């Protein structure tokens, strides 16, 4: 049971990690106004999507797989699933309303002000979570999700095992809904925000290139753009290959590449949460 | 020009000190006298605190 | 060069004179008094609604009511006890470096960069006047009762006002800086003012001559505020020191200073029983100051921007500090 | 009892909803401050573009620039109350290198002592300046004539030579274009020398005959906005 137990203390240490690095941002979000921004409601609501699936998938999957088997209710395996999905596309929602807002605050400097507000904040954030929950909730708790398989409908008649078997056509939507659109939004926006950061360099260097006055734009958008596509990319398009092709996923992998993208949440405060104003909130706090 | 100056410094000179050991015990005296009386010194309780 | 020497030496009798009647430091006196103690002070309401930083405030004779300026061009009116903005008034000009409630409670007077000294009436909200006459920003404007008015700009003379005329009844020259802050005594006949040369004179409202001057500090002066009893008074300058001067020995007691701390004090208040004083710092916090020991009791803090005004109610009640955080928190 | 705090409940709303109304208006305007010296420059780009305040808008983007009122005074204690304008428009006399005002050396010196204060202030850490280099032909037509030179007023200049990497204008002699760059090259040393990215100075060779000068300082605005978001991330 050596690897039991081992996988057991991975598991605890990712959601202790995760629910610690999403308390901790949101409670230094709460606690100081001055911390209290547009771009930082966004902050919040992808620190809470993460803390709801550290809080909630992440242990009980951590209890089915080291337990191989639902002690639980079907009832609260379909809960579980629709709270999976609402957090995985509320998250990635989050991070592709992040991503916009910066592109609109450095490509449209003058219209930032006007464009973006504190009022309507709130209103994207709802929007990003209704639909989060449209894709999730609805099709999942109103069983549309189903397949019609042998193995499926098996599973499905037994309360013992709770495993994910779904449509090709529920699979490609949901895939679509929740990163593909995103990645190519924010893809498209990463890369004008990367042509005006060179833009401003070469008139810098154009201004004061005699005295000494892209290697940290790169860095910084790698780091933006390589974790959350590294994390999540092989999960969606095995998601889509195995709905796509029956025999060509083996569960195992299936399992291995969620819960690589699951790690993704916490990652997030790491990426997003270096600004000095939160590491001095952080510090103060701790 | 300088003459004002001069005049304002004669005007100025023309006073009267008392020792600084008096003006402290004055001091010393106000503060002790009226320390009853401030509330940021002692703190008040809560239900004749009109904010808290 | 006959009146440079006389000058020159009218100045050394004066050091000499003063050096005379020093006998012993007022911490020699009050060693034997025992100290206040670590002071606890936290936020009990925290008004919001500023545009952009605020500058100044002032108390009302009513602990309920405070007025607060800032540059964003408004001068919101509170009530401490309920949050709530009693009035909000427009002004012409942005940028305002000062602004006064008048003992009476029916006047608000504000002034700024411009050089228009603008008095509101409350009860009637409009310009019942504008004083006009200076050549700098106007710093600080008290008011001696609800028809006369004494403010400081930033040309070297102040001037005493009169509202129902609109014209300077009496101006106090001789200075050699720009006013920075002025206080009102207890009694309204004597007045005090800082400034950014390191004098700090005293001025006598009716004659118009000025009586004394103090120049302990060895950098501009930001705030200025008598004691309670009317014979003494703190100074706030531009370096760390905050000192302590007295009119009756004509000479600094005691200086307010910390090694740990080296920004510039901005706001100069007292307690009701003289024993605190209350200093805002260019650091974002601020500190309560032991007059008889210098000795910090307490620290104030919660501001993310530099603190610009503090006030403390007549009944001594609470401590409100306006940061360039446009936020004003009621301390107790 | 209740009728006071209803009251007060109503006033609150009605003050909170015009506090929100003048906030609409207020973070979509830009405040610039004119300063510089107050012989020369005011007078032309004010026109072409105790307090003097005017409004101009450009692509529909509302500008607000104020102007000290001139007032006299060596320390600028005043200068702490525009810690929060998008930027500060220098103006320099760029043709004064050879004129004395209890003088100063050129009034250049002065200037670039001003520009030194104002770049070094505690309080204007991050604003950026604009500068103008106005009155550019009387530049010319001094470094053209023989009278004056530079050399004696500036000793840096013998040792000077013209930058390779450079824009000169269609016309113009290389005796001016030197002087031009020279003028400008002190500026900027001043400026990059103490800034650490968190603000720019933007030199600009300005004329009082070009009306254009209103496009320059929305593109200058323009870049300090974008740059500031920039650097408010990682980026740049
Ligand atoms: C049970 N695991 C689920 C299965 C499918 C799926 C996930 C996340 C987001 C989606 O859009 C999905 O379609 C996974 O977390």
């Amino acid at each position: 049971e050596v690897w039991v137990v081992g996988m057991g203390i991975v598991m605890s240490l990712i959601v202790l990690a995760i629910v610690f690095g999403n308390v901790l941002v949101i409670t230094a979000i709460a606690k100081f106004e001055r911390l209290q921004t547009v771009t930082n409601y966004f902050i919040t609501s992808l620190a809470c999507a993460d803390l709801v699936m550290g809080l909630a998938v992440v242990p009980f999957g951590a209890a089915h797989i080291l337990t191989k088997t639902w002690t639980f209710g079907n009832f609260w395996c379909e809960f579980w699933t629709s709270i999976d999905v609402l957090c995985v596309t509320a998250s990635i929602e989050t991070l592709c309303v992040i991503a916009v807002d910066r592109y609109f605050a450095i490509t449209s400097p003058f219209k930032y002000q006007s464009l973006l507000t504190k009022n309507k904040a709130r209103v994207i954030i709802l929007m990003v979570w209704i639909v989060s929950g449209l894709t999730s909730f609805l099709p999942i708790q109103m069983h549309w999700y189903r397949a019609t398989h042998q193995e499926a409908i098996n599973c499905y008649a037994e309360e013992t095992c709770c495993d994910f078997f779904t449509n090709q056509a529920y699979a490609i939507a949901s895939s679509i809904v929740s990163f593909y659109v995103p990645l190519v939004i924010m893809v498209f926006v990463y890369s004008r925000v990367f042509q005006e950061a060179k833009r401003q360099l070469q008139k810098i260097d154009k201004s004061e290139g005699r005295f000494h006055v892209e290697h940290k734009a790169l860095k910084t958008l790698g780091i933006i753009m390589g974790t959350f596509t590294l994390c999540w990319l092989p999960f969606f398009i095995v998601n889509i290959v195995h709905v796509i092709q029956d025999n060509l996923i083996r569960k195992e992998v299936y399992i291995l590449l969620n819960w690589i993208g699951y790690v993704n949440s916490g990652f997030n405060p790491l990426i997003y949460c270096r600004s000095p104003d939160f590491r001095i909130a952080f510090q103060e706090l701790l | 020009q300088a003459r004002k100056l001069v005049e304002q410094l004669k005007m100025e000179a023309n006073i009267d000190r008392i020792k600084v050991s008096k003006a402290a015990a004055d001091l010393m005296a106000y503060c002790e006298a009226h320390a009853k009386e401030d509330p940021l010194l002692t703190p008040v309780p809560a239900s004749e605190n009109p904010f808290r | 060069d006959q009146l440079r020497q006389e000058a020159e030496q009218l100045k050394n009798q004066i050091r000499d004179a003063r050096k005379a009647c020093a006998d012993a430091t007022l911490s020699q006196i009050t060693n034997n008094i025992d100290p206040v103690g670590r002071i606890q002070m936290r936020t009990r309401r925290t008004l919001r609604g500023h545009l952009a930083k605020i500058y100044a405030m002032h108390w009302g004779t009513d602990s309920r009511l405070l007025v607060s300026a800032s540059q964003d061009g408004k001068l919101i009116i509170w009530d401490s006890y309920t949050t709530n903005k009693v009035h909000a008034i427009p002004l012409r000009s942005s940028w305002v470096m000062t602004c006064a409630y008048a003992p009476s409670g029916n006047y608000v007077a504000c002034g700024g960069l411009d050089n228009i000294c603008s008095i509101y009436n409350l009860k009637t909200v409009r310009v019942s006047r504008e004083l006009a006459g200076h050549t700098g920003y106007l710093s600080c404007c008290r008011f001696l009762d609800d028809n006369q008015i004494v403010t400081s700009s930033g040309d070297t003379t102040c001037a005493l006002w009169d509202i129902e005329t609109g014209q300077q009844t009496t101006t106090f020259t001789g200075h050699t800086g720009d006013v920075m802050s002025l206080s009102l005594a207890p009694d309204t006949r004597l007045f005090v003012s800082g400034a950014c040369d390191a004098s700090a004179k005293l001025w006598d409202v009716r004659e118009g001559m000025c009586r004394q001057t103090f120049t302990g500090h060895e950098s501009d002066i930001n705030a200025i505020c008598f004691f309670p009893n009317g014979n003494a008074f703190a100074t706030g300058s531009d370096d760390a020191t905050c000192r302590l001067f007295d009119l009756r020995a004509d000479q600094e007691l005691m200086t307010y200073s910390h090694d740990n701390i080296i920004c510039g004090i901005t706001s100069v208040s007292f307690s009701k029983s003289g024993r605190l004083l209350l200093a805002g710092y260019d650091d974002f916090n601020c500190n309560v100051w032991d007059a008889l020991k210098a000795d910090r009791a307490g620290v104030l803090a919660g501001h993310d921007n530099r603190v610009s005004c503090l006030g403390v109610t007549d009944d001594g009640m609470a401590v409100a500090t306006g940061s360039w955080d446009s936020f004003l928190k009621i301390w107790n | 009892q209740r009728n006071e705090e209803k009251a007060q409940r109503e006033a609150n709303k009605k003050i909170e909803k015009q506090l929100q109304k003048d906030k609409q208006v207020y973070r979509a305007t830009h405040r610039l401050l004119l300063l510089g010296a107050g012989e020369s420059g005011k007078s032309t780009i004010v026109k072409q573009m105790g307090i003097f305040e005017t409004k101009f808008q450009v692509d529909k983007v509302n500008f607000h620039m104020f102007d000290v009122g001139g007032q006299r005074d060596e320390r600028r204690k005043w200068i702490q109350c525009f810690n929060d304008v998008t930027a500060i428009i220098f103006v320099v006399a760029s043709s004064s290198y050879n004129m004395v005002i209890d003088n100063q050396t050129n009034r250049l010196q002065e200037a670039l002592n001003l520009f030194k204060s104002i770049w070094n202030n505690r309080w204007l850490r991050t604003i950026s300046v604009i500068l103008f280099l106005n009155k550019q032909d009387l530049l010319a037509e001094k470094v053209l004539a023989g009278k004056s030179k530079i050399e004696d007023y500036f000793p840096e200049f013998a040792r000077y030579t013209t930058p390779e990497d450079a824009t000169p204008e269609p016309g113009e002699d290389p005796r001016v274009t030197r002087a031009k760059y020279f003028i400008r090259d002190e500026f900027l040393r001043i400026s990059t020398a103490s800034g650490d990215g968190r603000h720019y100075c933007y030199p600009h060779f300005t004329c009082a005959v070009d009306t254009e000068n209103i496009r320059r300082v929305f593109n200058d605005c323009r870049d300090i906005i974008q740059r500031m978001h920039l650097r408010q991330y990682e980026l740049l």
